[PDB]
């Protein structure tokens, strides 16, 4: 009759793979064709994108 | 621009070394060329720096 002992919670909302929802206007960009550079941008990430 | 964000080419060195050569080197050494001179009338032949120009391998 009790429920089990883990607490359970609920996530609502969408299922989606990777999203990334919170988008705003970054001022460094990296070279637009080579994705090799980007990595450069994780290392200091935009302040709003610091832990999507 | 290369290099700062993934591991260089192993041969990268020896690639920009040639392409400098290629680049200044032969133009550098072709200026510094004496003009022929070696006679009493002075029968002076020149080569025009400016036209120098390789050609691909046979």
């Amino acid at each position: 009759f009790p429920y089990p002992n883990p607490p359970l919670v609920i996530c609502f909302g969408a299922a989606q793979k990777e999203f990334v929802p919170t988008v705003r206007v970054s001022h460094e960009q990296m070279h637009q064709d080579k994705y090799s550079e980007w990595k450069m941008l994780q290392w200091n990430p935009p302040e709003f994108v610091r832990a999507p | 621009n290369e290099g700062i964000s993934t591991i260089p080419g192993f041969n990268q060195i020896q690639f920009e070394g040639f392409c400098r050569f290629i680049d200044q080197g032969l133009t550098e050494e072709l200026y510094k060329f004496p003009k022929i001179e070696d006679t009493d009338q002075e029968i002076e032949f020149q080569l025009f720096v400016e036209t120098y120009q390789l050609v691909e391998p046979l």
